[PDB]
């Protein structure tokens, strides 16, 4: 009813919020103690299934689950550990120093095999690590974890300055300027449509990972041909490449920023005012 | 309509040629690899 | 590169059974454009359509128009297979300069067991746009076009200069190269000046069985021993992969082995290249489907008329005759036919079919002038102009002019070439005929030229000065006693934008599907011709004519 | 509803301004998300691209990069406009106008369609504001997606003669009774050619390794044929399954791949999603209160959210 609250307990040995900014684009794990089984099926038998059997046991080593289920992906355990994969690189890995310096590679470099090993075996990473939200309040203990992170519709960015009188809260960070693709250079007014893309490269750039934002005024309808469009990763062929979900509306254009400064420079967008429309993933070619 | 046909026989032996200079220039290269490396067996 | 490429996706065509074929890379410079009549300006102006048909020497038919590709590249065309260009490293490859022009493989007629006849010929066709004046044909034979053997043992040299020049860029340029460049430049120097192209046209080698290379060295190096007592090309992917970023299947057949062969060309004079990679399903190709070809009659004719110092084979013995028979039964054709269309043993065989057809014309023009013209005529007028009072006096010179005139359109109509002359109306309003005892080409004949006979289509000579051709296109004007002008519907030539006869210093002459013709001149005075009655052209000789000159309309 | 403004820019015709006033109900196609827009990007002059009029698949095309919108309320000043893609969150459900042939159904899924019958054109005409007006046709999705492959096909026609001209129409439809023709005047090449490829290129990924398998069980079809009732049912006459009728090839790697079951994943993939692919996205639903089982050509149906 525009406004609302959601509420999962996890570890901190994932995001550690506190050591996040008061905005950033949550995961959750979904699926968390999966994937020793769907490394084995889903995958034509010349991937040597044997691979995330341990590839995700090392991630855990990382991180027994006990009560405290693993989650809460932060936005930043993606870029940098997908920095040294796709096409940017002592700019995107300017994430891995804001991680490592305020979170830590011991669980990065465990989860960078995991990028090449779950995209190995055709485990590909949507439908895993699901989309939660903004990271409202962070409740958390020391060790643990206890974070209000509201998923449901526009009412998280809205819920942002409301808290807050001086300046604004969460106010929904990019994390990095290589993040948030600058799609339509072709500039008109109007409303901003946020999306999560999975761009791979399966066997040319030994299963690719990558993690960024576009932005369009465009209809899922009018994105897809604009998913085929723009790509030069289609020197492929196995398939089912660029998976995409809704991240939702920004109902401005105006509001976008352009930073270098977080929490090490890390430069980062910011941007004011979203319907956070959940959406839905797509994944067949 | 000879002069047409009279000129392009021409062209096509005059461009025969180098059709068969250039498939003779292995004369003067079919003959050193058939004696040099045999005479320091005799050696 | 992709040009050569595509074309094997139709040489992937298979399906529906019929005589089998293959496929060769021709790679025409830019001097063998130039003297032939091409335009470098305006196919530089990649993918292009490129019209093909195929003919054979002796007699038959020829293949309708068929839609091929082409890739026009002002380069190096040699240096930019064996140097290409990654786009954020173009110096990955330092080379030599060479000349460029356009990339067209060309499909090959065969046999079940495939014997390829030579002087038979496959006939290109660039179309810079619709109109025959935007139109080139192009002649070669297999004779002209295939060797019996490539040249592979260039591609040895060159191969390892790619794994130096790995080991050349990495070094020079440090550690700007990326963690997958790094690796694959040291693991080429544990295997072991720029790269001409040319070289590898002009060093003497080429290809051998070497079996009989292996015997001659195995009884060359035991005298010798007797008196005594992953590869390097899996780290070239890297090589690209790090550098472009991707695979490129272009590339692809750049980094295997590639033959680059000189030829020539029997009707200018003129250089070209033969290519096959080793991956390609095209002849010259290392994966390929037999039946492949066969250089026998390419043997037998020249033999048998080498070895008994027969200059032209219809001076061969009866004997000689029959026995080649007996070996190869395709040639009773080019032997035996009493007045076969195109002439058999010549290589103007098919330039002589056109030079007919240039003569047979002109006398069915000049006996069908002489005709409404036999005696003083009575012409008196067809078209309503009307005069000033002093303009009659300018006619006061036409009766003085008049009839240099006709001489001067006929020596113009023989003074044309006649490759020059098809671009003209009169040698399409023919096929718009022939057509009618089909389609002719390049699509100049609107949609309503087939509807009446009223209808004409007409060319411009100049009247004064010199008597000069001033149109490129056909200027089909409909015509209705007095009848008045009307055009049609619809890059800028200047007389063509008047009505015909309407002005002076302009001869009008437009001709019919019904392929009766007018000779308009300025005032009215105009007259019509039959032509019909003197165009003498036999079926069966025409028959070859059109089949090369029409379009088969969707 | 997130309100959207379209203002009433330059002059009236006076009995045309009632002419706006019947068209509550209907769709625009705003190519934009605005608080107030001209009116110059609404009309058919727009959706004429540069020089030429798009064909009724290229229509398709054209709608499929604009964004839908109902009218809500019509003032001589403005016209409040909902957009469909993002402010359809109304438990008022904001009310739409059928403006169609078929009489629907309660609880159809509906889709936009563009005027394409023989005798709805939804023709409206401004002079005063020069510009042309074609408001969709909405309909049921199973009737509207009985349409689209009809219009492709037709214009897969365009592409060979080979045939006698006496072909079928594609332009006899059915749903109960109810004989409908459409019209058929103009089939534009690209419009046709690039439906087509994605209708070849889907149909590509859609069969896999453990797809074949499927094809050995062909004769076995024809074995339920002549022994019940749905079965031969099933089986159309005009089908190329009677046809073809008048095998593991064995390359087994591993078998522990679920090969089967893999096979109706990627099928229903591409040739699973060939109605949304090539036409309109249906999210319009049909929802009416008063327990109205149908809704009657020219009603005002209450719209909910995508089906």
């Amino acid at each position: 009813p525009r406004y609302h609250l959601t509420r999962q307990v996890t570890l901190t040995d994932l995001c550690q919020p506190n050591a996040e900014r008061a905005g950033a684009l949550l995961l959750a794990l979904r699926h968390p103690t999966d994937l020793p089984h769907l490394a084995r099926h889903r995958a034509p038998p010349g991937r040597q299934t044997e691979r995330l059997a341990e590839a995700w046991g090392q991630l855990l080593e990382a991180s027994e689950s006990g009560c405290a289920r693993a989650g809460l992906v932060s936005f930043n355990f993606l870029v940098a550990a997908c920095a040294a994969a796709y096409d940017a690189r002592d700019a995107a890995e300017a994430v891995r120093a804001h991680i490592t310096t305020n979170y830590a590679g011991a669980r990065l470099d465990r989860f960078s095999e995991c990028l090449r090993a779950m995209v190995h075996t055709h485990v590909f990473p949507h439908e895993v690590m699901r989309f939660f939200g903004g990271l409202v309040s962070w409740v958390t203990q020391d060790e643990l974890a206890s974070v209000t992170a509201v998923c449901s519709g526009p009412q998280e960015a809205t819920h942002t300055g409301h808290p807050g009188r001086p300046c604004s809260a969460v106010t929904i960070p990019a994390c990095a300027f290589v993040d948030l693709d600058a799609e339509l250079c072709l500039g008109g007014p109007g409303a901003a449509f946020l999306y999560l893309v999975f761009t791979y490269r399966q066997c040319r750039d030994q299963e690719l990972c990558c993690v960024y934002v576009v932005k369009s005024q465009l209809p899922p309808r009018g994105l897809e041909a604009a998913l085929e469009r723009l790509f030069g990763r289609l020197r492929i062929t196995t398939c089912t490449y660029a998976a995409f979900a809704e991240l939702g509306v920004m109902p401005d254009d105006s509001p976008r920023c352009l930073h270098r400064t977080e929490r090490v420079g890390v430069p980062v967008v910011i941007l004011e005012g979203v319907v956070w429309r959940p959406g839905g993933w797509r994944a067949c070619a | 309509e000879r002069a047409a046909v009279l000129q392009a026989q021409r062209t096509a032996a005059a461009a025969a040629l180098e059709n068969a200079a250039l498939q003779a220039a292995e004369l003067p290269v079919d003959i050193e690899r058939r004696i040099r490396p045999i005479e320091q067996q005799v050696h | 590169m992709n040009a050569h490429f595509a074309n094997e996706v139709q040489y992937d065509l298979t399906r529906d059974p019929s005589s089998p074929a293959s496929l060769i890379h021709v790679i025409i410079s830019s001097e063998c454009l130039a003297a032939a009549g091409v335009p470098l300006s305006a196919l530089m102006r990649a993918n292009f359509r490129v019209e093909t048909q195929t003919r054979a020497h002796a007699t038959g038919d020829c293949t309708p128009w068929r839609s091929a590709f082409a890739a026009y590249v002002p380069a190096d065309a040699v240096g930019a297979l064996i140097a290409p260009v990654v786009p954020a490293h173009p110096d990955l490859l330092p080379r030599v300069p060479s000349a460029g022009g356009l990339f067209v493989s060309l499909p090959v007629a065969c046999d079940a067991q495939g014997v390829y006849d030579p002087y038979t010929v496959a006939a290109l066709r660039l179309a810079w746009g619709p109109w025959a004046t935007c139109a080139r044909v192009l002649l070669f034979s297999y004779d002209e076009l295939v060797p019996p053997n490539t040249r592979y043992a260039a591609d040895g040299a060159r191969l390892m200069r790619l794994c130096r020049h790995f080991c050349r860029y990495v070094a020079r340029l440090g550690a700007a190269a990326p963690a997958a460049a790094t690796e694959a430049a040291a693991h080429l120097s544990m295997g072991l000046p720029p790269i001409s192209p040319e070289e590898q046209l002009t060093a003497p080698g080429g290809d051998t069985a070497t079996a009989e290379d292996v015997s001659i060295t195995q009884e060359n190096e035991e005298i010798l021993a007797l008196v005594q007592r992953r590869s390097l090309v899996e780290w070239l992917d890297r090589g690209w992969e790090a550098l472009a970023g991707g695979d490129r299947p272009d590339w692809l057949w750049s980094r295997r082995s590639i033959s680059v062969v000189l030829r020539h060309h029997y009707g200018t004079k003129q250089r070209f290249v033969v290519v096959s990679y080793e991956n390609s399903v095209a002849w010259g190709g290392r994966r390929a489907r037999p039946p492949r070809l066969s250089s026998e009659l390419a043997t037998a004719l020249t033999e048998a008329c080498a070895a008994e110092r027969v200059v032209r084979p219809h001076q061969l013995s009866p004997a000689a005759q029959t026995a080649l028979l007996r070996r190869f039964p395709a040639l009773e054709g080019p032997l035996r036919h009493p007045r076969p269309v195109l002439q058999p043993f010549d290589i103007a065989a098919e330039v002589a079919f056109v030079a007919r057809i240039q003569i047979a014309c002109l006398r069915a023009l000049g006996h069908s002038i002489r005709a409404a013209l036999q005696g003083g005529p009575r012409i008196f007028q067809r078209l309503r102009y009307d005069f000033g009072p002093h303009q009659s006096e300018w006619l006061g010179e036409v009766t003085r002019r008049f009839p240099v005139l006709l001489e001067n359109l006929m020596r113009a109509l023989e003074g044309t070439a006649p490759d020059a002359f098809f671009h003209t109306a009169y040698a399409l309003a023919v096929l718009a005929h022939l057509g009618g005892q089909l389609v002719p080409l390049s699509d100049d004949i609107p949609a309503r030229f087939a509807d009446s006979d009223a209808h004409y289509a007409f060319d411009y000579y100049s009247t004064s000065g010199d008597t000069l051709r001033l149109t490129n296109r056909p200027i089909a004007v409909v015509i209705d006693e007095q009848s008045k002008c009307r055009f049609m519907e619809g890059p800028h030539r200047v007389c063509e934008q008047y009505l015909p006869g309407e002005s002076y210093a302009y001869l009008c002459l437009g001709f019919n599907r019904r392929l009766c013709g007018l000779v308009v001149f300025p005032g009215g005075f105009a007259f019509t011709i039959n032509t019909a009655a003197y165009l003498s052209l036999a079926d069966p000789v025409a028959r070859a004519v059109g089949l090369r000159f029409c379009r088969g309309a969707a | 509803c997130f309100e959207a403004d379209i203002a009433i820019p330059s002059g009236i015709s006076r009995p045309d301004a009632a002419a706006l006033q019947r068209c509550e109900g209907r769709v625009v196609f705003l190519p934009t998300i605005r608080r107030q827009l001209a009116l110059a990007d609404v009309a058919h002059e727009s959706f004429v691209s540069g020089g030429v009029s798009p064909d009724t698949l290229g229509l398709l095309l054209a709608y499929r990069r604009r964004f839908p919108a109902v009218i809500t309320r019509v003032l001589p000043t403005r016209i409040v406009a909902c957009p469909v893609d993002l402010g359809l969150t109304h438990a008022g459900t904001v009310n739409l106008r059928n403006t169609s042939p078929v009489d629907l159904c309660n609880g159809d899924p509906v889709s936009l369609v563009p005027p394409v019958f023989e005798g709805q054109a939804t023709d409206v005409r401004l002079e005063s504001l020069d510009l042309t007006l074609r408001f969709p046709v909405p309909l049921p999705t199973p009737l509207a997606r009985e349409i689209v492959a009809r219009l492709v096909a037709r214009g897969i026609r365009d592409l060979n003669p080979r045939t006698p001209g006496e072909l079928p129409d594609l332009n006899v439809l059915y749903y109960n009774g109810a004989r409908l023709s459409l019209v058929a005047d103009v089939q534009q090449l690209a419009s046709v050619n690039t439906e087509l490829r994605s209708l070849v290129l889907n149909m590509v990924y859609s069969i896999t390794e453990g797809t074949t398998l499927i094809l050995t069980l062909i004769p076995r079809l024809l074995a339920l044929s002549a022994q019940d009732g749905y079965v031969n049912a099933l089986l159309q006459m005009q089908s190329v399954t009677r046809e073809a009728a008048q095998a593991p090839m064995l390359m087994q790697d591993g078998e522990r791949r679920l090969p089967l079951y893999e096979a109706l994943v990627a099928w229903l993939a591409h040739a699973g999603q060939l109605g949304d692919i090539l036409a309109l996205a249906p999210a319009v639903r049909v929802c009416t209160f008063d327990g109205a089982a149908v809704v009657q050509s020219g009603d005002m149906a209450p719209v909910i959210r995508y089906p």
